[PDB]
């Protein structure tokens, strides 16, 4: 119906979920013989974990040992991602300048690819941060069931576009649509309970 | 840090994945000690068979200096 | 010609469920039997065989 | 989430006392309604595809939004729409079994407004869709179970409005 | 609540409720009269169960009431009996709800951390709720004793 | 994992026929045993920490295993052994529910004996700890349920040996 | 974050000169603070659970907050409040070692007010808890270290309120 | 050792050891003579420290050795004194190492699980090590009392 | 507000130079269109009651909002909806005479979605009323003159959605 | 705002139907209660100040809220609190006249929660002051008229809680 | 304070402070030490000044302490002396601040609403603080009595 003029043409051309869901590349380390593909997966892992290339934020590559083990294929991409998480660079750029709730947000963005699911997950990961630091936090969230059901042992994590539960997709959208160090506010501070127990 | 090396065979029981899957089906990986119990629980929940496991790093029965 | 003079204390706050003041009387009615003071000095004990071994 | 008996338990818990006679009377009221709730849930779970089929046919098809360029166009978005009404009907069945509309504003309405605003989803078109589900389920299951389903479905409508 | 638990499981599996869960809800919604009778029995015998189980606990473990113990004074003993009334209320709530989720949400998550902060022996709290279970099963009918002892059992297992 | 019923289904399915009378009798036997299995499960879930505490007290405490020079010396290795025995008790309870030791083969015994040999863990001492768990839970749940509970615990022992 | 020594280093570097006399006597003030701060950190890390324990005992325990209806009610919320006070005490100790509240307003206060408003956490009750930590630390570490600790704790109070 | 802590930090950040931690290791190997002195003095006076600190622990908390507690009987207080001697040897190991890593990797992680399985009042064990700190500070020189009591105080903080 | 000619002037003033040849070409394009804009504005101003009358008749009568309880019920609210559509048509005529869609977000769409959300006004019913308005207007003033009316009424729809 | 009669009228208006027997006997119930409401109105309007006087005397005098640091300290805050109790009593009388709580919904409870949270006003002490008003007016105006005044003041308490 | 009243006046009149007003905050800060002397002598002699003021009020107006009165009781005289000390605190705050602003902001705004809620005579409490003025003029030095008694004249005129 109607004449369908150019302003609303440009509106409805990008209408629903943005095309970045399909216009990406999933980095699966298929074989370690292709050293070029190994290097591509390693740089993609750097970009996924630290939201950008880590060239202006190193003296030299401190993960070169992890690159060597990954190229020799006695560690997997899951262990490479865990080694990136349990590193001084990740805590310098994502744990030192942020409160622990923001650390939960940025950690699940970089590692699980999506926003925190619920207040139960927030409480669990906050308890792990309060008790054992961030290394056990990264280890738990990487060795959890969801990481292996989505990515597995050979796939670099990517930005995910979930449907369930509620607010997970918009909080993921607002967590990924802002670029690095854009603001210090909390996209998902906590989920307000509809019923207060006691 | 006294890590393990394991070989495990993890099949897929719910999906027929059409790309290459030996690199996450039959693999040899270095697993740290404090992560190894959780990793083994994860593999046995996912249905994998631990073919081989050994302490390739460190000395067994150490009391102190395990870091 | 009587006069109603109130008190420095307010009205007493009504005792509720979570406050253990309502269980003070039942604790008194229990009156739990404490233990005698143990007369052990631990200088005469020797830690090489009094630790059990099985 | 919270159902009717957990609502009674929490209402006793916030004041700290045990369950008195009025709490047991509300419990027996929920126990009387449980037969109707179970049979309505079984009927909706059996026929759940037909309800959203009839609702989309009654309120969404042959319109500007499914004419090309609209949000109901581009079949991925149509399948997401069918999935969204399936989600609405399933969580309304959950709230109908519960007897309390806490699951609706915990696991559905949380962020749904700005989800649809970010995705450009027509809000009142969705509201008309859930109302289409409302009279389809009312004609399906009856007046009283349909009344309860209507309560939770237009609770979803009022939260989405 | 059993309805809440079945709804949570169906939501986790992303499906409607199975007929097994649905006629379990039917069986609960018919048989709830016995469970509310158990709840009225516990509510009527609220003070005597806590009193007798407190006396039995202080006989079995007199070093929570000795000098140096956690619950020494009469006020501290009153706080002990207050915690006993708390857990009896939670067992009544679990009997009414048909599932242990209210007990978990109110008084079993972080109980180890709470009693670590308070210095309280949680094995002695487990002994306390065990003697509350023993007294309730003593003054309750045997099938009703088993029905309440399931939730008492869960509280004992999560404390210990 | 598998249970008794799924083991019956798989044993019928490998030779590819319907359930004969022997399979029906085995299913009747498991359905009869389920009452005792549920009550034993409740008793063990009550006394999970008590069983492992009494078992490690009667088997391994004040011995060469927990003395310096032993494998259970230091609090790290003590907590590891306590966690190992607790998971053994929980998974043996799971096998007691299921009526089949496939969960023991698939989730307890694969990669465990070789891990213990890699860490130098004493197989005989772990076996004696599991026997102590067996005697404590046999005295605590009864002889009838303790029979199959000890059957699954000796299955764990035979897999570990 | 930054401490006072890197603060004067960055203040020298932003205007691009070397260390001048104001930097000299500021560094002399920080080194003179010195021993007192590290001894206060040692005794706080010594009796770390003690201040939070009798701080909750002094301020929060036996009140309507920890009675039913209040936010300290239920064991999960109690453990969460103990976790929050351990966070506050640890970060106040960190700011005490630093000499600046950069770790305070950069690790704690941003987002804390609005997440406490989302969770319904009583700001005044948390303030009284922080005052209890201030009083017990003043009783445990001395006068000068106690009052600079009080400066950092009521900086937390002023940011949160 | 703090050279092991510095080697962990240097290897984790994948670089050579910083000159800061170089001269901290220099300070450690200069002060190692006093550390060794404190080690053999505590080794010589282990028995008087453990006995006096156990006595003061029993005055502070008489419920420990009363009937019904964890340590009732000469057998069950002998094992408590043996636990105290274990922790004193761990403190000597930590003092002679320079860090707290051997103390925590022998006796502080998993110790809550161990003493929870044993039913032990971990706060009373913390008070026991406080009394050990007091007796060792009284028996030992005042200048080294701070450096030994800091490691005792680490044990207090990790245990309480 | 702004039109095409002051949009040319403001685009010149943002970059800071004078009016170049492309600016003169855009101005002459507007002067060419201005006769058609004036004629269409005169026709719409003459027939403006008939457009809203036929649009409400073909899109709003005999609906759920017009049945009692709905938003179109209660003659005060009915005449207010008529006045709203009169405002939409008049400001769309302003925008068509202007040549820029700045008057809509400066004088119509500013807070309009918030107004209708607080007021419980059906968004899709208002949108389809605007669609009826632009269909009647395009049928009245022709396709070429109705193209600009379609532009600005669809701009109202896109802003209000 | 609506009373019971116009609430019945508006409910039947949204229902789109005439007044059935439920509307008629609810109206007869209001016409029965009207004399009682008028008499209670006369008594409360006569004793408007004294009810607040004895209620604040038996609720929050000589207490910590009247102490310095409390929120009833200073004459400004005290007279503001007295005017607040006067507002609560007058609007409860209005709702008792109306037979409906819509006046309390839109003119009292609207924004009062976050207003008192911004002001630091003690909610529990305000609620028990309203409870004291309830007891005074129940002792003054009678049992049944006091019961309607009590349920409206408890509606104010539940809205403020 | 005089500075805060002048700056509120200047802020409302949309101007900087007038040089006469800066000259008068200048005069206030030069002459401020005598105000501190007034504050410290009233703080030193607070109990005797309120003793004499209350006693002479109870002589002058026996209806206040008569049966049926608001201040009949022993309790009621005690809370009357409370109000007396409150207004003494306000006068000390005012002589420190150099203006009537703390007195009006704390104890004069809404005071008629408070005292008509309580039934107390505002003319009687004005007589009370007038008696505080006269005994303060008796007890304290004559030159500072001008300022102190003047602020007392403010509060009696504003209150009566
Ligand atoms: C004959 C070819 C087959 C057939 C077709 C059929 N389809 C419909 C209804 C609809 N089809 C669509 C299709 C699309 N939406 C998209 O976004 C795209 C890709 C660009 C397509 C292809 C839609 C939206 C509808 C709904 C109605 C509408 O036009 O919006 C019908 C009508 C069903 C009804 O009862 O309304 C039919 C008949 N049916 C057959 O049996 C043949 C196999
Ligand atoms: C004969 C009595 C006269 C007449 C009437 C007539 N009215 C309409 C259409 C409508 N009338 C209304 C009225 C109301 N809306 C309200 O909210 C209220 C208050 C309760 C009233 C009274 C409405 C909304 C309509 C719109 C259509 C509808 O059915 O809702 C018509 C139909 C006109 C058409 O072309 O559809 C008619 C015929 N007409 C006459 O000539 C007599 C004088
Ligand atoms: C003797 C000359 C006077 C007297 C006094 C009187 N006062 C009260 C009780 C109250 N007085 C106050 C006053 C204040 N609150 C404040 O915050 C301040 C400073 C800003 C003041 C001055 C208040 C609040 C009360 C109520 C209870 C309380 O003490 O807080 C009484 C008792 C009245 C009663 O009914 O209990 C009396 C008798 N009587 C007089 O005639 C002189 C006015
Ligand atoms: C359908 C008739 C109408 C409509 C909607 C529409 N929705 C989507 C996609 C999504 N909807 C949601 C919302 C929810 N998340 C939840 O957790 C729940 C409750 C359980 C709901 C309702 C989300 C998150 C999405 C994105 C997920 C996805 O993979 O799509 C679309 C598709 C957009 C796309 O580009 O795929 C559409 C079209 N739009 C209409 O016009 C109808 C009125
Ligand atoms: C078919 C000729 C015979 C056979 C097949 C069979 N294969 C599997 C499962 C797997 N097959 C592979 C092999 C590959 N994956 C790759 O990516 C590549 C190179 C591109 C090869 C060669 C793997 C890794 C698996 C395991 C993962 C999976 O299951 O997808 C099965 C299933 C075994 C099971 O039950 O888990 C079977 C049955 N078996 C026959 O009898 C045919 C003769
Ligand atoms: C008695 C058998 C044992 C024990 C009791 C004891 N408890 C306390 C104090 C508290 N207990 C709680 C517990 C709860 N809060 C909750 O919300 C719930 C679930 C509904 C529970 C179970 C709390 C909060 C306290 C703190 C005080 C308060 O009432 O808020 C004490 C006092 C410790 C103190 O230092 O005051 C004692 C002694 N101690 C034993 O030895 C027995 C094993
Ligand atoms: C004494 C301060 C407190 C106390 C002690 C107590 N301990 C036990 C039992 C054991 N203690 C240990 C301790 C260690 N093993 C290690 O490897 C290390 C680190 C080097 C430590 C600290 C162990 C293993 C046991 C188990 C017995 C055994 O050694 O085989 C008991 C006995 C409890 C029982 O037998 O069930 C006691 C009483 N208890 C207190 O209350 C004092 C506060
Ligand atoms: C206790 C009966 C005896 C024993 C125990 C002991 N275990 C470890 C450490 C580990 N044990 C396992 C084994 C398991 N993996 C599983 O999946 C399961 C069942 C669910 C079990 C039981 C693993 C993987 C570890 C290493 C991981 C971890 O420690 O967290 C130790 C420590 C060895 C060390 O050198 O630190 C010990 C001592 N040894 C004995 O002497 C007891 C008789
Ligand atoms: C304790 C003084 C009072 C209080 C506490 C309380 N806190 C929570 C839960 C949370 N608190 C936080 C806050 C932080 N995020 C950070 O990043 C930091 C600093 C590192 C802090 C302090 C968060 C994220 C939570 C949620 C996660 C969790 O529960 O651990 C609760 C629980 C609320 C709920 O039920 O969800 C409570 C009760 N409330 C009081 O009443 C005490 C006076
Ligand atoms: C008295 C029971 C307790 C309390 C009262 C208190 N209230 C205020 C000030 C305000 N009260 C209101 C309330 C309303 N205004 C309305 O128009 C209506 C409905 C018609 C209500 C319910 C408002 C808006 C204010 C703020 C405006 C004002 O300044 O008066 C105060 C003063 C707070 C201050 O900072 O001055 C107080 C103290 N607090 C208590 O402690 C008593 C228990």
């Amino acid at each position: 119906s109607a004449i369908r003029t150019e302003p609303e043409i440009a509106y409805r051309s990008n209408q629903g979920v943005t095309r970045q869901r399909q216009q990406t590349k999933v980095f699966k380390l298929v074989s370690t013989y292709d050293k070029v593909a190994v290097k591509n997966a390693i740089r993609a892992a750097y970009r996924q974990v630290f939201e950008r290339d880590l060239e202006p934020y190193i003296i030299n590559s401190e993960f070169t040992a992890l690159e060597s083990k990954l190229s020799n294929n006695e560690i997997n991409v899951k262990e490479f991602i865990e080694g990136l998480g349990t590193s001084e660079l990740y805590m310098k750029e994502f744990y030192a300048p942020y409160p622990n709730t923001k650390v939960i947000e940025m950690g699940t963005k970089h590692f699980l690819g999506r926003a925190p699911l619920n207040q139960k997950e927030i409480q669990q990961y906050n308890q792990i941060l309060a008790s054992q630091g961030l290394k056990a936090f990264i280890g738990a969230m990487v060795n959890g069931m969801e990481y292996l059901q989505t990515f597995g042992e050979d796939t670099v994590p990517y930005r995910r576009f979930p449907t369930l539960p509620a607010a997970n997709f918009p909080n993921t959208e607002r967590l990924y649509n802002k670029l690095t160090k854009q603001d210090k506010e909390l996209v998902v501070p906590s989920f307000t309970p509809v019923v207060k127990v006691g | 840090m006294r890590m393990f090396r394991i070989t495990a065979c993890v099949p897929s029981q719910t999906r027929i994945r059409t790309q290459r899957e030996l690199q996450n089906t039959y693999f040899t990986k270095l697993v740290p000690y404090d992560n190894w119990f959780r990793e083994q629980q994860r593999i046995m929940k996912m249905g994998g068979k631990i073919v081989k496991v050994e302490l390739a790093t460190g000395r067994p029965g150490t009391n102190a200096g395990l870091a | 010609w009587q006069n109603e003079v109130r008190r420095f204390i307010p009205q007493e706050k009504k005792l509720t469920a979570g406050n253990p003041m309502n269980f003070l009387g039942m604790a008194r009615s229990i009156n739990p039997a404490a233990n005698t003071i143990p007369k052990v000095s631990a200088q005469n004990i020797n830690i090489e065989a009094s630790v059990p071994r099985r | 989430m919270q159902d009717a008996i957990t609502a009674v338990i929490n209402s006793a818990d916030v004041q700290g006392k045990y369950l008195d006679g009025a709490a047991m009377d509300k419990l027996k009221s929920y126990f009387a309604s449980g037969e109707l709730r179970v049979r309505a849930a079984s009927v909706i779970s059996a026929n759940a595809a037909t309800i959203v089929k009839e609702a989309v046919a009654k309120s969404l098809l042959y319109s500007d939004v499914t004419r090309p360029g609209g949000n109901m166009y581009t079949t991925r978005r149509y399948a997401a729409c069918i999935r969204d009404l399936d989600y609405y009907l399933r969580y309304a069945t959950y709230a109908m079994l519960a007897g309390d509309a806490s699951i609706l504003d915990e696991r559905v309405l949380n962020g749904l407004k700005e989800t649809y605003n970010s995705l450009g989803v027509p809000i009142s078109s969705t509201v008309q869709a859930i109302q289409a589900i409302k009279e389809v389920t009312a004609s399906l299951v009856g007046a009283d179970a349909g009344k309860e389903m209507g309560v939770y479905l237009d609770y979803i409508c009022s939260g989405l409005s | 609540s059993i309805v809440t638990k079945s709804i949570v499981n169906a939501d986790a599996e992303a499906r409607y409720l199975s007929p097994g869960e649905l006629d379990r809800i039917k069986a609960f919604v018919t048989g709830g009269a016995a469970r509310l009778r158990i709840a009225e029995t516990l509510t009527g015998s609220r003070e005597t169960i806590v009193k007798q189980a407190g006396d039995r606990l202080f006989q079995k473990r007199p070093d929570i009431v000795s000098p140096g113990g956690n619950a020494y004074g009469e006020e501290m003993t009153a706080t002990c009996l207050r915690d006993m009334d708390y857990y009896l209320r939670l067992v009544t709530y679990g009997v009414v709800s048909g599932d242990v989720t209210p007990i978990e949400e109110i008084g079993l998550v972080g109980v180890r951390e709470m009693y670590r902060s308070l210095g309280t022996p949680i094995e002695a709290v487990a002994q306390s709720v065990r003697e509350m279970k023993e007294v309730a099963s003593g003054l309750m009918s045997s099938d009703d004793a088993a029905e309440a002892s399931a939730y008492f059992d869960f509280v004992i297992g999560k404390m210990s």
